[PDB]
DNA sequence: GCAGCTGTCTAGAGACATCGAT
DNA sequence: CGATGTCTCTAGACAGCTGC
């Protein structure tokens, strides 16, 4: 309710360092239910530049719990904070083994892009990130499939087709696990890219 | 309108020095840079002012710098909407290079004077970076024809040879000008780097050998090559004499007072080896025009080390 | 023509400047004279102009005024959809909320429900102690007190 | 022999761009070891762009034009910052390093002019970026004696253009 | 007789070359 | 990818070269 109520007030940014310090100490002791609105206000009331390494602070935070959709709108409802976000991606994952929350907030950044698939292509070229985790998330966190949001991931494999063939073979991977879950409709889509892949192009992706 | 302001201009100009209030002199030259905007292309008062414009400034000799540059930007204004500036690029070179010395300090060039604008103090960066500032408008142009290049296809030639015949008598005429320190050097020969990339038009040519364009490489042959060199044998000992004025790290200052000179030597290069592309193709020998290149090494002075 | 109109205001961010010109001119053109896709147009432009702050979207609201004094009654047949555009009192009201409700003004004097939405968004808006829905608060009772006429 | 020159200039210019990269006075006792490396190395390339004076064959000039410019590359970007901090401790040897790599590489000028003469398609094709390197190393050097404030030592002048191990 | 006038030195601000990797 | 330093400059100042 504190934090909600300095939301509904005015920021004033001596008083506001000290809060949001104290706010990124006490965001992961909380019921996961709880913290999403201190979540939601820190991205909707807060932008700075000490937010590129906060939003860090929060992916640890996040890493162990990775219904529940409160926090992809609280990212939706600003964007500055995704760039940030994007920009801190660009190190989490040169330390840190690209944690499922990592990819999943990777594609909200992409459906919400050039940077995000520079991104892909960089560590594509850098670290291949092994998909087994993305696997997990499919496999648990299919509620935002959304086709329209991963055919740009797939489609990337045609700028990825000049080297590193083996991501290719990774983003196949993937759309294989994405097919077997729900989504009909989604699936016909998915269907009609393959015959689209096998019409158009060479043999390479047919 | 504009006539009572150049009435004013008129009045006010020829006034003397200690009457010439500077800052109405810059307002009432962009007021006609703005209000000449909106003057119909189909008109004779087009000309007319056009040939006041010119013939002001063959006549007024103006020392303030930033009342020659705002001038200059109205003339290059409407000079590009009419005609081919080139024209006028040309006679600006002309006085620059009958203004200041000479690259080579051993033969004088006539004392002419196109301007009256251009005078001992006037030739500095104010103008000489204007000029060099259409002469890239003028090149940026001639690539989008060059690629446009790339029965209409004639006429597209034979205005793009023509231009460019012209726009190698303007570099030729400035890369020869005894040029200052600072940037002006810089500009031209990062300018004289864009006008060899002469490599496109003669690139396109591999898919064919016309008259014209043998005229073309045999002035670029004659005309720029053989001068250009000269340039870096002076901006060598130029920027000897401006590193001595440090505190009177330097590593700034001589990586980026030299920098240029790599990229130059690469350009004319590149421009000489799509030479022997399309002399082997095109069963014309095109090289006894120019000369061979010439590169430069050094020994260092340990005689004189300390 | 509409799917090219919409890549088009999401290329644009001169050169960029004339894309927004011929996009707003193709949208407007197909708005006109196309009666059964013009509630697809309305609703692809309401759902273009959110998210967008960064770069300048002043396209989206001139547009949206042209083709809606061309023809208001699409919104209605549209059933209203700008209800949920109040939200944008968070992103950028600093002049987006001013056009809007200029562009919408027939709209709102003509539609009772959309004059009670926005009459409540704003009223809570105005208590909201920030500065920023302060002044999305103030700039709309600039206009909803003129939206009404009764000088005459 | 070409093949014999290709794999002898690639593995020197290998080893030579091996060598730990630009340090600044980091470490005494070093910037004397690894000058010694350096002239050895030269020495090589002399005696190897020697060994081209007798095989003018065209598959020795193609290698040796790029193997050069790679090399002199190489020494530009990493043997020189250990020249700017060394020249202060060591005079001479630096001195005798550049002399003996300045009588390398003028050769190189010497082999673009004759495959300019020759108006050879397929290996011309490597004068521009050599020679436009070769104009850095002549310019770097004036960059290393600025950076221990000897500047009126240095004498940029015009190279004679000669003919493989010739005239002209 | 030390009162007058005469100018390079310094801070303003704006445009460019490479500035240094995203 | 583009924040940054370098540079033509225009003026102002108080301080050296006129003076006094």
């Amino acid at each position: 309710p504190i934090l909600d109520a300095l939301s509904r007030l005015d920021l004033d940014a001596e008083l506001l360092a000290k809060v949001r310090q104290s706010a990124m100490t006490i965001v992961p002791s909380v019921k996961l239910e709880d913290l999403p609105v201190v979540i939601k206000f820190i991205l909707h009331n807060v932008k700075a530049a000490d937010a590129v390494e906060v939003i860090s602070d929060l992916r640890k935070s996040l890493d162990l719990s990775s219904l529940f959709d409160v926090i992809k709108l609280a990212v939706r409802f600003q964007k500055d904070v995704s760039e940030a976000w994007i920009k801190a991606i660009e190190n989490s994952t040169s330390v840190s083994d690209h944690k499922v929350l990592d990819l999943i907030v990777l594609l909200l950044i992409h459906s919400t892009r050039k940077q995000t698939e520079k991104v892909l292509r960089s560590k594509i070229r850098l670290g291949c990130m092994p998909e087994q985790l993305m696997q997990n998330a499919f496999q648990n966190h299919s509620m935002v499939i959304k086709d329209f949001f991963p055919s740009i991931l797939s489609l990337a494999q045609t700028f990825l087709h000049s080297a590193h063939p083996a991501v290719v073979s990774f983003g196949s991977c993937m759309y294989k696990q994405a097919f077997a879950v729900f989504d009909s409709y989604c699936q016909q889509e998915v269907v009609c890219a393959l015959v689209t892949h096998v019409c158009s192009g060479n043999e390479t992706e047919l | 309108q504009i006539r009572q302001f150049q009435r004013s201009l008129v009045n006010q100009l020829s006034s003397a020095e200690d009457d010439f209030n500077s800052k109405e002199t810059q307002l009432l030259i962009t007021i006609l840079s703005t209000l000449s905007k909106l003057l119909d292309p189909g008109s004779q008062q087009f000309l007319q002012f056009l040939t006041w414009t010119v013939k002001i400034c063959k006549e007024n000799a103006l020392e303030d710098l930033s009342c020659c540059k705002g001038l200059l930007t109205l003339l290059f204004s409407l000079h590009v909407l009419y005609k081919s500036p080139v024209s006028l690029l040309r006679e600006l070179a002309q006085d620059i290079h009958a203004c200041l010395g000479d690259i080579d300090q051993d033969v004088e060039i006539e004392s002419r004077s196109h301007f009256a604008i251009v005078n001992v103090k006037t030739a500095a960066p104010t103008v000489c970076l204007l000029v060099l500032g259409q002469a890239d408008k003028v090149l940026e142009e001639v690539d989008w024809l060059i690629k446009r290049l790339t029965n209409q296809t004639q006429a597209l030639e034979k205005g793009v040879i023509l231009q460019l015949g012209t726009l190698l008598t303007v570099f030729h005429e400035l890369v020869q000008t005894a040029l200052p320190a600072g940037s002006c050097v810089d500009s031209l020969l990062r300018s004289l780097s864009k006008t060899y990339a002469l490599t496109s038009l003669i690139k396109h040519y591999i898919q064919a050998v016309p008259g014209r364009l043998e005229k073309l490489v045999k002035l670029s042959g004659s005309h720029l090559t053989p001068q250009c060199y000269s340039f870096i044998t002076y901006v060598q000992n130029i920027h000897s004499e401006s590193l001595s004025f440090a505190e009177e790290t330097v590593m700034a200052k001589v990586l980026r007072d030299t920098k240029p000179i790599p990229n130059l030597i690469f350009a004319i290069e590149q421009y000489e080896k799509f030479l022997i592309h399309l002399s082997k193709k095109s069963k014309v020998n095109l090289m006894q025009y120019m000369k061979l290149s010439t590169s430069r090494d050094f020994r260092i002075n340990a005689s004189m080390l300390d | 023509l509409v799917d090219l109109g919409f890549s088009l205001m999401e290329s644009y961010e001169m050169p960029a400047q004339q894309a927004c010109k011929l996009g707003a001119s193709i949208l407007l053109e197909t708005f006109k004279v196309h009666e059964p896709i013009r509630s697809d147009i309305l609703e692809q432009v309401l759902n273009r102009v959110l998210t967008k702050a960064a770069s300048p979207v002043s396209h989206f609201i001139d547009l949206l005024s042209n083709i809606v004094v061309s023809a208001p009654l699409v919104l209605q047949n549209s059933s209203s959809r700008v209800t949920e555009t109040f939200d944008n009192l968070s992103f950028l009201p600093i002049d987006t909320v001013q056009g809007l409700l200029r562009a919408v003004q027939p709209l709102l004097k003509v539609s009772m429900s959309v004059r009670d939405s926005l009459i409540l968004v704003l009223q809570k808006a105005i208590f909201s102690r920030q500065l920023d829905a302060r002044k999305a608060a103030v700039a709309g009772f600039l206009l909803l007190l003129r939206n009404f006429k009764i000088l005459g | 022999f070409p093949v014999f020159f290709r794999v002898m200039m690639a593995q020197l210019e290998s080893s030579v761009k091996s060598i730990p990269a630009g340090k600044p006075s980091d470490s005494g006792e070093v910037q004397l070891e690894k000058l010694l490396k350096w002239n050895i190395a030269v020495r090589n390339f002399h005696i190897l762009i020697n060994l081209v004076k007798v095989f003018d064959s065209r598959p020795v000039l193609s290698i040796c034009l790029k193997y050069g410019r790679l090399f002199v590359e190489a020494f530009l970007k990493l043997a020189m910052p250990l020249l700017d901090h060394s020249f202060k401790k060591h005079r001479d040897d630096v001195q005798s390093l550049l002399k003996t790599l300045q009588l390398s590489t003028r050769q190189l000028h010497h082999m673009c002019g004759h495959s300019k003469i020759h108006q050879d398609l397929g290996l011309t094709n490597h004068v521009p970026l050599l020679k436009k390197s070769l104009e850095q190393f002549v310019y770097r050097v004036k960059a290393m004696l600025a950076f221990n404030h000897c500047q009126e030592a240095f004498w940029v002048g015009v190279l004679k253009n000669r003919d493989l191990q010739g005239e002209e």
